């Protein structure tokens, strides 16, 4: 159990103590803690020596545990992937035969199916590999010697079967980026050259053999084999039928079986019609023996046990496959519509198995129908299609309308700092799940506006009564009237819109107490926010929805503030127009009273409703078009924070000590955010508030700034995580939020350089590097890099004083390991992306050594681990490789000095197995720059070498510098892959495959040719 | 009542937020750096249930190819496992059969859940419509977001309910 016992494992001077080696491993799977890391180490360690294999056959003579043998096989396979074309050829054959006696051995002991099966997979998958070595020219009768063997032994022959499956699955299924184009092309010709062998035993096997686990093996296999075999084994054999009659009806045989025929039911082909239509009509005539139509499948299935779970999931995998692919088969047959009313009955049943991933799997059909139906006609209350479907579509209506998901997802979050905000989930699957029902609903309800009618007022009259009373299911029955918004005609909607409000109205009024007068509110609120088209046709109904939002607004039950703040915003988007202009039997625009009243709508709320009431007013504004009469709606809308902000600038030039109080650092930061949002919502006109309060906004972060540096340097880290310092952050952090995000909306560039710029150079950028590293705020960088963005040429001449303060002190952070302050990892590049891509000849106005710097600080990027960084590294490299090429003076220069040193930077990341997830860039780049070189350079790479052209001395030293990064790799595959390079430079998919080849070919010796 | 512990398989792509998930489900933190797991991790869960406690031995392993060390072995003698990929990264779905095949070649028969991390970040580019590879595996999928807590537990629950065999087990977070 010590470090000195492990090390004896790797002596090679004595015998390998099995005893150690077992306890070892035993200490791996089994060692508690602190030396299981020493013990993987060591395992690890002696499986990647070059020695090896040797002691393999040791290990698997002698050992005891089965772990201990595994390890022996890992070996093994490690010798078999990598050095196999360099073992001496008897070498490889006593392997071999080692290897399929091993695998003999095991299988007739009884206890394989017992005790350590996955000793035998593993051993299963030795041979496999063996097989993608060498299995045509190195082993010709392979198949014929196993199916030849396989009628002898059953035994034999199920194992067999495995490995064929296995084979499958490594020819077919995972061969790119494990072997090379060309010898995958190879081995699937082989495998499909020789495939009717295998079908054979596969058929006899299937209609002969009455053991039962080989059947369940050979079934699997013939899984895989249905992912690429040619179709007339399919389409044109006894399968189909043998599947049906004598599988897919008995127990244990029931999941594969049916998985099969929804393999053959997602081919897509027109000569086997009548064969699918076959599959269609057997497959039901056994559904309906194994699961009578009368049955409860959503009880069926909460109760059952797995592969009933499993059988019924894969049901509905089966329907929707074949019906979403072969429906036209169907219904162009009367004398089937019984059984496909049958199906269709079947997904209904399924539909209300309680499990979303079956359910989606429903809906994916039912979405698919609902589709079709309307893309043959968008008519309500005929076509042929709909007839045929129509004793069943109010079925599916009412399951969408029934088991409605939940329109969008609020969250608490809590940020970097300690505040908790809500946070609206954006995209996420059950955000798709509703997504989805409400397109299959709107589907339905064109085809029929009555009926969904029709089934909302039987729930909604249900809630009523009391009969289905609950607040989830008032919930999901609001969730459904909104998701059908603007299904209808305009007056249609507004005579379903006043019938559906007056009775939740009188629902209201007949249910008492806060909470069901909660639920009852915004159930309301939510409806009426989805319905704007009504909003803006009623000028009254409008008037008063808004007045009671700013009443709920006062209600401390928690939610109905919430509730009455997002439908407030949502509203005042969508009808932002009715608020600026002048409505009938108004005397002024409703805009002017919501301003005259913000104190009185806004003392109950809490700040982060505040700031959602801000924006949903900002809209509104935003909205006026007088330039004037908006600056004046501005001027009273940022009235209320405008004196709190100057009261406390005030005192603050009085005394700066309460720039460490904490409620008012707490104030200052909710200020800004109220200035954040309400720029958000106006967008450029906010100018006239942002310069109001600009430069003691500035002064206040410089101050900050300081504070939080100071309070690192008297007790160091710690200090980052306390309540004070966390305000003063936040404060920080909104003051370049609102910067940047006025300066993203903010329609002239001059105005912006020569007057809001300036004063950052000091207030924030020198200010950062004046800052302790911990100090410094990432978040400078990246506004900044949208300042760039946004400026373009109007902000070239600052990129010097810029990169003087933030660049040189920002690298020192980041250039010592690879991991440490991400976000300023990743905002530093991004500046930097910013400003190649927009002030170029700002790198061409520096110094040379400083532009040195810049292009080492690109290639840091790419080599990064981090995928983002790394990637605006190399996007970084190819738009600058693009600007250098734009200018031919600095553009020779720049090749003469760089255009190796590139080269084999990017060769030291292409064939790093860290850095795959770029490969689509690096391609991109190598091309690029290889094409540079077959013309359009002119000068030459080596002073001393002039004779010979770019491409003959990139050419050979491209080969050199593989040769000597891979010493193991051939003459010949490096010239190949050199010519390759030169050859590919203009199909950059095809280059990316040859990348990926050599980046197969560097992982394997090979002997002699590729044979 | 009993302290029954079972051994989770957690997979996936390089920095895919693994041992973030981890981290955060140990002690609350969420790391912002990515610090390459080297070889395998093994850290203990422990979430107590309406029905006692339940612990999960993690077996935090590396999804880096360089690191990535006995990496068949680790699955031996597993209850269970999670594989996870990154919403942002396209790569990192297009790798998910690899972890199941190479996992289910080891442990034949285990709970799986499938997660993509990183639901929090707008740009999403693994759509949410486009993750259908765990229907026809049987696998369980969730939309975890490491540092939203989107979906947080989920996992776990979903693991402790097929292996103890309560589908209406609940975490209640109790002392
Ligand atoms: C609790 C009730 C209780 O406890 O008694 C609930 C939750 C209420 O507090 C909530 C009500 C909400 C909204 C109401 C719907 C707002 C009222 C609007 C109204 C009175 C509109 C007037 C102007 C109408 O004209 C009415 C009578 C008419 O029915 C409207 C709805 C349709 C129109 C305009 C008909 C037409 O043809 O033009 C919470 C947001
Ligand atoms: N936006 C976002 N980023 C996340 C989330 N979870 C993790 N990350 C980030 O992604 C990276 C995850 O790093 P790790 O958790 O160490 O990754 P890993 O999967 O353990 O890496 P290996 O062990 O090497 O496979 C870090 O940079 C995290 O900040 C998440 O939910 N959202
Ligand atoms: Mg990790």
């Amino acid at each position: 159990l010590a470090d000195h016992a492990a090390r004896q494992l790797l002596d090679f001077s004595q015998k390998l103590d099995i005893n150690l080696l077992d306890n070892v491993v035993n200490c791996l799977y089994h060692g508690e803690g602190a030396q299981q890391r020493m013990a993987q180490e060591v395992l690890t360690h002696l499986k990647e020596h070059p020695d090896a294999w040797t002691r393999v056959d040791t290990i698997l003579e002698f050992s005891q545990n089965m772990n201990t043998k595994y390890y022996g096989l890992q070996i093994l396979e490690n010798v078999i992937k990598t050095r196999w074309k360099i073992l001496p050829r008897n070498q490889c054959e006593g392997i071999k035969k080692y290897v399929v006696g091993l695998i003999i051995k095991t299988s007739s002991d009884p206890t394989c199916v017992e005790k350590e099966k996955v000793y035998i997979g593993k051993l299963n998958m030795i041979l496999v590999q063996i097989l993608k070595q060498e299995w045509p020219k190195h082993w010709p009768t392979f198949i014929s010697d196993i199916v030849g063997a396989s009628r002898t032994s059953e035994s034999l022959c199920q194992n067999n079967m495995v490995i064929l499956k296995l084979l499958s699955e490594e020819v077919f299924d995972f061969s790119s980026g494990q072997i090379t184009q060309v010898k995958s092309k190879h081995l699937k010709d082989s495998m499909c050259n020789e495939f009717s062998q295998i079908f054979q035993l596969c058929q006899f096997v299937m209609e002969n053999s009455q053991n039962a686990p080989l059947v369940h093996a050979t079934l699997e296999t013939l899984l895989r084999f249905l992912n690429w075999i040619p179709l007339g084994y399919i389409f044109e054999t006894k399968l189909i039928s043998t599947l049906i009659y004598k599988f897919l009806n008995v127990p244990m045989f029931r999941n594969v079986s049916l998985k099969c025929l929804t393999e053959i039911a997602g081919v897509s082909v027109s000569q086997y019609e009548e064969q699918f239509v076959t599959l269609f009509t057997l497959t039901m005539m056994q559904l309906k023996q194994m699961l009578p139509l009368n049955t409860n499948i959503r009880l069926a299935y909460s109760n059952g046990k797995d592969d009933e779970q499993n059988f019924i999931q894969n049901l509905s995998l089966f329907l929707c496959t074949f019906l979403k692919e072969h429906d036209q088969l169907i219904e162009k047959r009367l004398n089937l519509r019984e059984t496909l009313m049958e199906a269709l009955h079947y997904m209904l049943l399924v539909s209300e198995v309680e499990e979303t991933e079956i359910f989606k799997i429903c809906l994916e059909y039912w979405n698919h129908l609902a589709a079709e139906l309307y893309r043959e006609s968008p008519f309500s209350t005929v076509p042929p299609r709909r007839q045929l479907y129509l004793p069943m579509l109010f079925k599916v209506r009412l399951l969408m309308v029934s088991r409605m998901a939940k329109p969008e997802e609020a969250a608490a979050v809590e940020n970097d700092q300690g505040e908790v905000v809500r946070e609206f989930m954006k995209d996420t699957d059950s955000i798709n799940l509703y997504k989805n029902m409400r397109e299959t609903l709107v589907y339905l309800t064109h085809l029929d506006y009555v009926d969904t009618e029709r089934i909302m007022t039987e729930k909604l009259h249900n809630q009523v009564n009391g009969t289905e009373w609950s607040w989830k299911n008032l919930n999901t029955l609001c969730w459904a009237i909104g998701s059908i918004s603007g299904a209808m005609h305009e007056e249609d909607e507004k005579r379903f819109l006043v019938t559906v409000i007056k009775d939740l109205l009188g629902l209201c009024e007949q249910k008492r107490g806060k909470d069901n007068k909660a639920i009852i509110a915004s159930n309301i609120m939510y409806i009426v926010g989805q319905y704007p088209r009504f909003l803006r046709a009623h000028w009254k109904f409008l008037k008063t929805v808004v007045n009671k939002l700013f009443e709920f607004m006062h209600e401390t039950h928690d939610g109905v503030q919430d509730m009455a703040c997002d439908t407030f915003i949502k509203i005042a988007q969508k009808c932002r127009r009715h608020f600026v202009q002048v409505q009938v039997g108004e005397v002024m625009p409703f805009i002017d009273e919501i301003l005259n009243n913000i104190n009185t709508i806004i003392c109950d709320l809490q700040p982060q409703q505040v700031h959602t009431f801000y924006e949903a007013v900002g809209y509104m504004i935003g909205a006026q078009t007088d330039q004037t009469v908006q600056e004046h709606l501005i001027e009273k809308y940022m009235l209320l924070p405008n004196q709190v902000w100057d009261s406390i600038i005030q005192q603050a030039t009085k005394n700066v000590d309460i720039l460490k109080d904490p409620e008012t650092v707490k104030q200052l930061g909710s200020i800004l955010k109220t200035n954040v949002r309400a720029c958000k919502a106006v967008g450029h006109p906010f100018v006239i508030q942002l310069g109001r309060i600009y430069l003691d906004m500035l002064n206040v972060y410089k101050c900050l700034s300081e504070n939080i540096s100071a309070a690192i340097q008297a007790n160091g880290e710690m200090v980052t995580k306390q309540p004070l310092i966390r305000s003063m952050r936040t404060v920080k952090r909104e003051t370049l939020k609102l910067i940047s995000g006025w300066v993203s909306r903010s329609n002239d560039p001059q105005m912006v350089a020569e007057n809001f710029v300036p004063p950052l150079l000091d207030a924030v950028l020198i200010d950062y590097q004046r800052n302790v590293p911990a100090a410094r705020e990432p978040e400078v960088l990246s506004t900044m890099a949208i300042i760039v963005n946004k400026l373009g040429g109007h902000i070239t001449a600052e990129i010097p004083q810029i990169f003087d303060a933030v660049f040189e002190c920002t690298l020192n952070m980041i250039n010592k390991d690879f991991e440490e302050y991400p976000e300023h990892r990743t905002n530093f590049f991004l500046l930097l992306q910013a400003v190649n891509s927009h002030c170029f000849p700002a790198f061409l106005a520096i110094p040379p050594t400083q532009f040195k710097l810049v292009l080492d600080s690109i290639i840091w990027a790419f080599k990064h681990t981090m995928r983002n960084v790394a990637d605006t590294g190399l996007q970084i490299l190819f738009t600058l490789l693009q600007n250098v090429a734009q200018e031919e003076a600095a553009a020779q220069s720049f090749y003469q000095t760089y255009f190796c040193d590139i080269l084999q930077h990017i060769f030291s990341v292409v064939t790093d197995t860290s850095h795959t997830a770029g490969l689509t860039m690096h391609a991109s780049i190598l091309a690029y720059m290889f094409n540079l070189v077959e013309e359009g350079k002119i000068s030459t790479s080596l002073n001393p070498g002039n004779p010979v052209n770019n491409q003959i001395f990139l050419q050979e030293y491209v080969a050199n510098l593989l040769k000597s990064a891979f010493p193991h790799l051939q003459d010949a595959q490096v010239k190949l892959f050199v010519t390759g390079l030169f050859s590919l430079n203009q199909d950059i998919p095809a280059f990316k495959e040859h990348l990926r080849d050599f980046l197969v070919q560097i992982k394997e010796f090979a002997g002699e040719d590729t044979s | 009542e009993p302290q029954v512990q079972f051994k989770l398989v957690l997979v996936g792509d390089g920095g895919t937020g693994k041992t973030t998930f981890v981290k955060r489900h140990l002690t609350g933190e969420f790391e912002k750096k990515y610090v390459a797991t080297l070889g395998v991790e093994v850290h203990p869960l422990v979430f107590h249930t309406n029905r006692g406690p339940i612990k999960f031995n993690v077996w935090d392993t590396a999804g880096l190819e360089k690191f990535g060390g006995l990496r068949d072995g680790y699955y031996i003698q597993a209850q269970c496992a999670i594989i996870m990929f990154d919403v942002t990264s396209r790569v990192t779905y297009k790798n998910v059969p690899n972890w199941h095949r190479d996992l289910v070649r080891v442990c034949e028969n285990i709970p799986i859940v499938l997660c993509g991390n990183k639901v929090d970040i707008k740009d999403r580019k693994v759509k949410a419509k486009s993750i259908v590879f765990h229907r026809k595996k049987n696998l369980q999928y969730y939309d975890i977001s490491a540092k939203s807590n989107y979906n947080f537990e989920k996992p776990f629950l979903w693991l402790a309910r097929k292996l103890i065999g309560d589908p209406n087990l609940e975490f209640v977070a109790m002392p």
